[PDB]
């Protein structure tokens, strides 16, 4: 019955959890409740605790428990929001958080994970405000510092941003020290300029993280096999992956599954994600040689048995720190050896994750320093793109003539392109020298009347008998096709005016979000604007409320808004597609396209990059050297925008560029997957040899 | 129509 006795117990509990020391402390608060029951402090600290260590279950109850006790107890609340929001439960998780606020007005907390819900949501404007009003409720916050400059990151807004990142820097540093889980997420370490020593610290402890949860399940470690015996020759790889659906993992890589050598490996598929019922998911169950829905094995425990028992040699995982990640798995080690790859650009800077695929020019020996794990080198680029089979209406393009011959201001491309072209009176067939060319449809009626459905925003037409598709409404004429899991059966034409494009300018693209624009590259841009007269920059609202910032810098920085173009976001197969309208693409310094790197590039569009410091900054470099465009590549910010002016004021030049893209698409190796898949198993044997002649994990550079 | 982007983990 006694509170005194009771009360030096949550002490002595709360004693243990400063040297982390977790399993005496939950045993010693059980005792305090037992003395105790009806103690509010110590079931909130027994909940926060079993929160902890992933027993939301439970540990909710006695959030519950709590708040019952002593009602007016805003922070517990707001523990339980935290809670519920982990057990999937958003709108219960959002009914404490303002059930918090209106307890006590004043309580920061709620405020910022209130926020945090709206960011989730994709509610921006929504989220900042809150974040603001937790931030003035307590100016010393550093959650939700971190989490507001994300959010103006997102959309743009650069106000203050140098003071903004030495904020930034100087809490970590902190934070660190101070031996507490740091406020910036991993994924979101690479904007900003941190020490490569911090980033990795930052990924350790969120490998960590995971460590806590999987100790309340006190397995064993696991048994792994030493030989091919009893896979019959055969390595057996797993690929881990909450992204075979509708996700870009899939876009990339979900030809390889399918490719492997069956003689030599056995597939495993992992989905960590329920079906979809997209094609992607459609095609890795039946091209792996086994698939497994781990979205229906939550308990981390028998998953883990389950890859144990299936008997994996290497596990891949390809999520790190992305949504719907379960890295528990890999703490587990229930494989001897786990890779890193694609999913993910960092490090994990964990222990249970052994080498991570990369490639020489995205990570070169000296940065070896900013990786936890070791080094295992692709021969030319750790990146791969399904381009190739999800897109051949792209592999050739016809133009029709208005005027001087442009390669990229009225588009055509099908599958059936060739049949229709001989349809037709009078084609003219431009060159491109150094077997290729692009047929030229000169202005007739029938050049007319497909500029008559484009400019009347009509869906489709007909000529001879073919079937000719508006590039805007193929979402309509078949859904299937515009998000790339079918390749499109009619002929689609693709201009400029479509796009509110200029007809006669240089046309400068940067597909990505917009998160990866900072005010050096958009200075940087400025610049080049400047110098070629007569161009235009092509941006996309993502998000929209974005576009309205960055027009104001543009302005500040002397740029009219006729200046940048912006459209909406579209649906994979538009996107791709009409990249072929552009001139030149500039590519982010501060954290590179990656998916859309090869997008580009699939449509023929040269890509001007800035190789930085982090993975995450080299990788379009990676991409185009194994391209084979080693001209593309800056060394500095002045060499970046003197390529990109050469090219929008030299025609002569663009034209050659541009015309190399167009081929060595095709004859390199970068969107060939199946060439890919072959490394890729060079690689993993090279891996397993060095393991089965008894080797820990080292480097492997050929 | 919408996006399919990586979208990060939760902390
Ligand atoms: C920095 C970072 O996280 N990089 C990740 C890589 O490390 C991963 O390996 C990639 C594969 O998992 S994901 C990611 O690569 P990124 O290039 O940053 O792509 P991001 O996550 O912004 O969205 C791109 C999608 O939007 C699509 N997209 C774009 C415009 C449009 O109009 N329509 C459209 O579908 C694009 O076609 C794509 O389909």
């Amino acid at each position: 019955s006694c509170p005194t006795h009771a009360d030096s117990l949550n002490n002595l509990a709360n004693i243990k959890r400063e040297q982390g020391n977790i399993e005496e402390a939950v045993r010693l608060y059980r005792k305090a409740l037992e003395v105790f029951p009806e103690f509010a402090a110590a079931h909130s600290n027994l909940a926060s605790v079993l929160q902890q260590q992933g027993k939301l279950q439970e540990a909710l109850m006695h959030y519950k428990e709590a708040i019952r006790i002593s009602p007016t107890f805003a922070d517990a609340y707001s523990n339980m929001g935290n809670t519920l929001k982990e057990m999937q439960d958003v709108q219960g998780a959002l009914q404490c958080y303002t059930r918090a606020i209106q307890i006590n007005p004043a309580f920061a907390d709620a405020h910022s994970n209130l926020a945090s819900i709206h960011k989730d949501s994709g509610n921006i404007p929504e989220a900042i405000a809150s974040y603001r009003t937790a931030l003035k409720l307590k100016p010393d916050f550093p959650d939700a510092y971190c989490n507001l400059a994300h959010c103006l990151q997102i959309v743009c807004d650069w106000t203050d941003y140098d003071e903004r990142m030495k904020k930034l820097v100087s809490i970590v540093a902190d934070q660190l020290e101070k031996n507490r889980l740091p406020s910036v997420h991993p994924h979101h370490s690479m904007l900003y300029p941190l020490s490569h020593g911090f980033r990795k610290a930052i990924a350790e402890r969120h490998g960590n993280l995971c460590l806590d949860k999987i100790n309340v399940l006190h397995k064993p470690p696991y048994e792994h096999p030493k030989d091919l015996k009893l896979s019959d020759g055969r390595l057996r790889v797993g690929y881990v992956s909450s992204d075979f659906g509708n996700h870009p993992t899939s876009h990339l890589m979900q030809s390889i599954p399918g490719m492997h050598n069956p003689d030599k490996f056995e597939v495993f598929c992992y989905a960590l994600s329920p079906d979809d019922g997209t094609n992607f998911r459609v095609k890795v169950m039946a091209e792996a040689n086994h698939f497994i829905d781990l979205s229906q094995i939550p308990c981390n425990g028998k998953a883990a048995d389950r890859i144990h028992q299936d008997g994996i040699h290497i596990l891949v995982n390809m999520n790190g720190y992305t949504k719907g990640a379960r890295n528990e798995l890999f703490a587990l080690r229930p494989a001897p050896i786990q890779a890193m790859w694609l999913g993910y650009p960092g490090t994990s800077g964990a222990l249970f994750m052994d080498y991570i695929i990369t490639d020489q020019e995205t990570s070169p020996a000296e940065v070896a320093e900013q990786y936890s794990e070791k080094l295992a080198y692709m021969p030319h680029t750790f990146f791969i793109g399904d381009h190739a089979n999800m897109f051949p209406h792209l592999k050739k393009k016809a133009v029709i003539d208005f005027k001087h011959i442009y390669d990229n201001r009225i588009v055509l491309n099908g599958i059936d392109l060739k049949a229709f072209l001989d349809s037709l009176p009078d084609v003219k067939i431009v060159k491109m020298k150094c077997a290729l060319n692009m047929p030229v449809i000169p202005m007739n009626t029938i050049a007319e009347a497909v500029i008559e459905m484009i400019n009347r925003g009509q869906i489709q037409i007909t000529i001879n008998g073919f079937s000719i598709s508006n590039g805007l409404a193929t979402t309509q004429i078949n859904n299937k096709a515009a998000t790339g899991e079918e390749v499109p059966r009619t002929i689609i034409v693709t201009t400029r005016s479509q796009y509110g494009l200029p007809e006669d300018a240089i046309v400068y693209c940067n597909f990505n979000q917009l998160y990866k624009i900072d005010p050096s590259t958009l200075q940087m841009w400025a610049n080049i604007l400047k110098r070629v007269p007569n161009s235009v920059l092509w941006l996309l609202r993502f998000p929209a409320v974005g576009e309205p910032n960055i027009q104001q810098y543009a302005q500040n920085m002397g740029l009219p808004q006729n200046r940048i173009i912006f459209s909406p976001v579209a649906p994979k197969e538009e996107h791709v597609r009409r990249g072929q309208l552009a001139d030149v693409c500039l590519d982010t310094p501060l954290c590179n396209g990656h998916t859309t790197g090869m997008d580009v590039l699939w449509a023929g569009t040269p890509m001007v990059t800035m190789p930085g410091e982090t993975l995450a900054s080299r990788v379009a470099a990676s991409q185009l050297t194994c391209l084979g465009c080693l001209e593309l590549i800056a060394k500095n910010r002045q060499e970046y925008e003197d390529i990109a002016v050469k090219l929008g004021t030299d025609l002569e030049y663009l034209k050659k560029v541009r015309g190399k893209v167009w081929k060595q698409r095709i004859s390199s190796p970068l969107f060939n997957t199946k060439q890919y898949t072959m490394e890729l198993e060079r690689l993993y044997l090279q891996m397993w040899e060095h393991y089965a002649a008894g080797n820990k994990p080292d480097h492997m550079i050929k | 129509g919408p996006v399919f982007t990586s979208r990060s983990a939760a902390g």
